[PDB]
């Protein structure tokens, strides 16, 4: 038996650390490209799997 | 970067010209059409009489 796929999750910051919080969303845009990157992150495993 | 979904994936990858694929631009949710304060029938009335 060998493991070959895995669960292709996909996180998205805006909404998981603070949805219906505008003024979360700007403080999040001032800490600048972890989420875009974060995406990114999460986009190239699940493209891997 | 908000006309065309095509626009979007420009503005994304920061390019003009976007190759052939599927793009992941950006994220919606259906916003609350509106609020719902419920609470208990009232039970315990003062006697103010
Ligand atoms: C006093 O009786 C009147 C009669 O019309 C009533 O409208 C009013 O609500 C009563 N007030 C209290 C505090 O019970």
């Amino acid at each position: 038996i060998l493991p070959v796929s895995m669960t292709k999750t996909s996180v998205d910051c805006t909404m998981y650390i603070c949805g219906d919080s505008t003024e979360c969303s700007n403080l999040l845009l001032q800490y600048g490209s972890f989420c875009t990157q974060l995406n990114r992150a999460l986009t190239g495993i699940a493209v891997e799997q | 970067c908000a006309l065309d979904p095509l626009s979007e994936t420009k503005c994304t990858l920061k390019s003009f010209t976007v190759e052939k694929g599927i793009y992941q631009t950006s994220n919606f949710r259906v916003q609350p059409t509106e609020s719902i304060v419920r609470f208990p029938n009232i039970t315990n009335l003062c006697p103010f009489g």
